[PDB]
């Protein structure tokens, strides 16, 4: 029902692609920090396996072997009361070509468990950090969360790539991000908690 | 006529008339060592040009010089760069030069030619792609290795990962105890999972 | 079945727009130099199709070759180099005015050429999308008189297929291999019809 | 399958770049000439292919004789000779610009030509790899200007075939048919990676 | 065991190309001059069939047809004890064009029973006599002599010509060469006995 | 025959107390430091599993878990020629209670890879370090390294101890002690390699 149990971590609780990941150990609730949506954010952008390059025996394997391949399951919550109004739009972005705020530096294409807060690459929201606007990225694996109706949204990210096994420390596979569409209005701040667990690891 | 029609494409292999149409060459007869594929003649092993050190190239080239009363110094080191440096002379980087891409497994031999009386201990360490290759006895030795006493078995094969660049270094575990310089002979071969594509001509 | 992707993407295009005289070009194969093209394939992540050029050279006031370089081949420097006469460069021999065809398999190192690559291997700078050279020069000499041959190469995509759709992009470009940027949106009030 | 000696030494390669006056020139078929065919038939001591020539013939500044002399038969002297007329020389007539096209079988006397031969029948002159001779010349007669017609041979060995393998070549060539050489193992110390 | 017996005579004691010499009398073990293995040496080179032109019945029918077609099992022999160390490389060369030290004159390519010693055509050892790198002649069938893993070495070399049958005078098919590739390193001399039995002999 | 293969590494090559180590992953060889037998030493002393502290995942995972089980299987050698002479005493101590050269400190009780060198707790080899006579330790599982007869010795040894799984940090199950009962006559020094393997290895 509400306690989905991976490995010695326990928590209390949309297929990407329609393809479910697969093989050809690590598989755990990583929780990252918690993100403060403020009535002025302009969204998150989490790069996997980038987000998880120092979080315990998976970002230690993601440095050790060179070549790896590694599925998700991505949970971010938005814990509200029955007052509060807002929706965040998660999205997945498979090589997600940045555009620079001359090519854009290692430091904030690969950002880690903290990403790029896109009210601080170039940082604007509309043009998809690529010159395409906002609307037309509906076309990747989403879910509104509306505190009206929800209140957490889950996507399953297969390993998206060209090659069986590759390096994850010079290739962000997919991105997550979260955009704020809808303004939050309250009777002023909320928290967003994200937990990564990577599922169908794989590595050299 | 569609178009490219009157053209000479240099990979368009096409049917012609014989210019002499009755003479009838002499018949082939079977001559011995008949290579029918380039896997079959990089399979067998050949000297490695291992001690580049040299000025010259000479017999002494092909000979690792290993030394008495050396306990955890390094006897050689070698990249897998298979189309410069060592290997660029070697059959492999001979033949692998006129293509592109090597994916494919290989085996890579040592032999000792050492007095019978001489042993030692050797460290075979194999440092995959991505690492950085050790620089001391004891990185080696917590990898993966192979014990060879050189003393009891003179020869030893080690079969490298399949690889499509790693390092490989070796390091005396127990001192070289002398009869009352010494040389290494390595050795390199393909193994039968070696392909090659998009043969290239080297300028 | 024309909004297959055999058929939307698969139509010939002109990749260069060139002209030689009686010297020499080399151009990386990169058909996102066209935003027609350019703006067709960004709605899709990796494609893997062959290439098939068809090539139409035209006087202006002789043989043309077309060499197709494959990736790791020297490229000329001189017009007399000896690159130009390398056995594993494939060239074509056609006269002006005639027009040349070819085929080139899928060249790509990985399973489907990267039009984008999230990382680095120069963010943009990637061998995976790299499908050679080409070059093409007037086999001729010291001709008394200089004529320029223009040349048109219309490269199709056949055997097309594509993954991952990607956002449609609404704005120009600003460099070869970048996504960088420099309203789309036309106003209208909201309520008016 | 790019390994097999059927696609290694199986590709036309161009064994002779000449020019010819509007006078002639004869060549002794030798694929030995090219460095780069050179060195891959030094690999294998024997190897017996038939021949594929594919002529192009190009202006510079008509009608193309290609004539492939058999072994024994008597070469042209002049260009008014009457060897060029001899029945038993095959010749193809094309246009400058066009290219032809034929095909010689194996013209050795061994079971397959000798790359190497360790002995005297003069080290290197033997007669088994003697693919015999070809002659060209621009049939015309008093054109009242000269025009320079260059003429690229290419040859495709198909049928390849090959023994006794043999140690590459590291070094340069000094002459044709023998192996006399005039160091090619770069120095690095040995136990630096 | 260690009496091979071939003929009138009897001795004390790799195929190939995997080609047995085979037909389309004269079958006996004939041992040259000892070699002596200095410290200083660079190689020795026989030359088949011309290392047996005077050697009785099998050099009187060498030259008396001028056609003929023979096979051999070549024993080279480096007698030591079990304090000697060294390797010798005994490769056989089909068609072994010499680069001289113009064409190389006959006295030198065709020298008999005793060879070329390459102490003294080209002699330099690291070209092959033809500028090709010495590691490069593995591919031949070789075997390495390691006193301290063995002390014979037996080649077995098939009829490897274009011809059924030739001018055994004028062209020599194979070539002994035996270059010493670990220097010998004893507590200074060391014999080697080459013992040539054609086989499968066949004249016109 | 001679080469024993124990998971990505691979080296060239008596059951303690007759009990094979079971169990109620991190089996490989580490080839530790090559002792110098020279003509004057008097012993080595290793500790287990305090010699395996640092050496890779044996060592991490000895520090991460508190309470561990481990086996081993010990390959102590002293390569040589036949003309060396001599002979090794190996001997597995448990509980070997030392006795100081007041408590003995840790860090000569714990020494790690290196182990104590009994010729620099008391190092008097003729009591055992505990007041009893080295001779008496024979009861032990041993055996002799004589380069006349052997040039090997393997000590398989169990889990012996009193809890089924106990600190490793704290206390050592066994001690591998070699001691030179006859000195080494030679026409002056030789190396031993000990390379330790843990078989049957287990954690918490």
């Amino acid at each position: 029902v509400q306690q989905i149990t991976l490995g010695n971590s326990t928590i209390t609780t949309v297929v990407c692609y329609a393809e479910w990941p697969e093989y050809l150990s690590v598989c755990r609730f990583y929780t990252l920090d918690s993100k403060t949506w403020t009535t002025g954010s302009k969204g998150w952008c989490w790069k996997l396996p980038d987000a998880l390059k120092d979080m315990g025996v998976f970002g230690q394997n993601m440095f050790f072997h060179s070549l790896g391949r590694s599925g998700y399951t991505v949970h971010v919550q938005c814990n509200a009361t029955k007052f509060h109004s807002g929706c965040l739009l998660v999205v997945v972005i498979p090589e997600h070509q940045l555009a620079s705020h001359v090519s854009v530096k290692y430091t904030f294409t690969h950002p880690g468990e903290r990403g790029i807060d896109l009210s601080s690459p170039v940082k604007d929201v509309i043009y998809n950090m690529n010159g395409t606007l906002l609307g037309n990225l509906l076309i990747f694996p989403h879910q509104f969360i509306n505190l009206r109706t929800n209140n957490t949204a889950t996507i399953v990210i297969p390993y998206i790539n060209s090659v069986p096994i590759d390096s994850m420390t010079r290739h962000n596979n997919v991105s997550l991000m979260v955009i704020p569409i809808a303004p939050l209005t309250v009777p002023p701040s909320l928290p967003i908690t994200v937990t990564i667990a990577p599922m169908c690891t794989e590595f050299s | 006529t569609l178009p490219g029609s009157g053209q000479f494409l240099t990979t368009d292999d096409r049917q012609s008339p014989s210019a002499l149409p009755n003479y009838e060459p002499t018949p082939r007869i079977h001559i011995p060592g008949k290579v029918h594929n380039l896997l079959e003649i990089i399979q067998v092993d050949t000297l490695i040009p291992m001690n580049n050190t040299h000025t010259k190239d000479e017999v002494n080239s092909y000979l690792i010089p290993l030394n008495a009363n050396r306990q955890n110094e390094q006897v050689f080191g070698t990249n897998l760069f298979i189309g410069d440096g060592v290997f660029k002379t070697t059959l492999l980087g001979e033949i692998v030069q006129y293509y592109t891409h090597w994916s494919g497994s290989l085996r890579f031999s040592l032999m000792y030619t050492g007095p019978a009386l001489s042993s030692a201990k050797l460290i075979l360490a194999y440092t995959p792609p991505g690492a950085r290759g050790p620089q001391d006895r004891r990185e080696a030795m917590l990898g993966t290795h192979v014990v060879w006493d050189i003393g009891l078995q003179s020869t030893i094969v080690m079969t490298i990962p399949w690889t499509s660049a790693g390092f490989l270094s070796c390091w005396y575990q127990t001192s070289l105890i002398l009869p009352p310089q010494v040389y290494l002979l390595s050795f390199i071969s393909a193994c039968p999972d070696f392909k090659l594509r998009l043969m290239k001509d080297t300028q | 079945s024309e909004t297959d992707v055999e058929c939307f993407l698969g139509r010939a295009a002109c990749v260069h727009v060139t002209e030689i005289q009686n010297l020499f070009n080399d151009w990386k194969i990169n058909l996102s130099s066209l935003v027609q093209l350019r703006k067709k394939l960004e709605l899709f992540t990796y494609v893997r199709f062959d290439s098939e050029y068809t090539i139409l050279a035209t006087a202006s006031q002789l043989v043309v070759q077309a060499m197709y370089v494959p990736p790791g081949a020297p490229n000329p420097k001189e017009w007399d180099d000896y690159t130009w006469q390398s056995a594993s460069n494939p060239s074509v021999f056609f006269k002006v005015g005639d027009t040349s065809r070819f085929s080139v398999p899928y060249v790509g190192l990985a399973s489907a050429y990267n039009c984008f690559y999230d990382g680095y291997s120069q963010y943009g700078i990637t061998v995976l999308n790299h499908m050679g050279s080409m070059a093409f020069r007037i086999v001729n000499e010291h001709d008394e008189h200089k004529t320029l041959v223009k040349i048109r190469v219309y490269h199709r995509a056949k055997h097309v297929e594509a993954w991952i759709p990607r956002a449609p992009r609404a704005l120009p470009y600003t460099s070869i291999g970048r996504t960088n940027y420099p309203p789309v949106i036309k106003k209208r009030d909201i309520k008016s019809y």
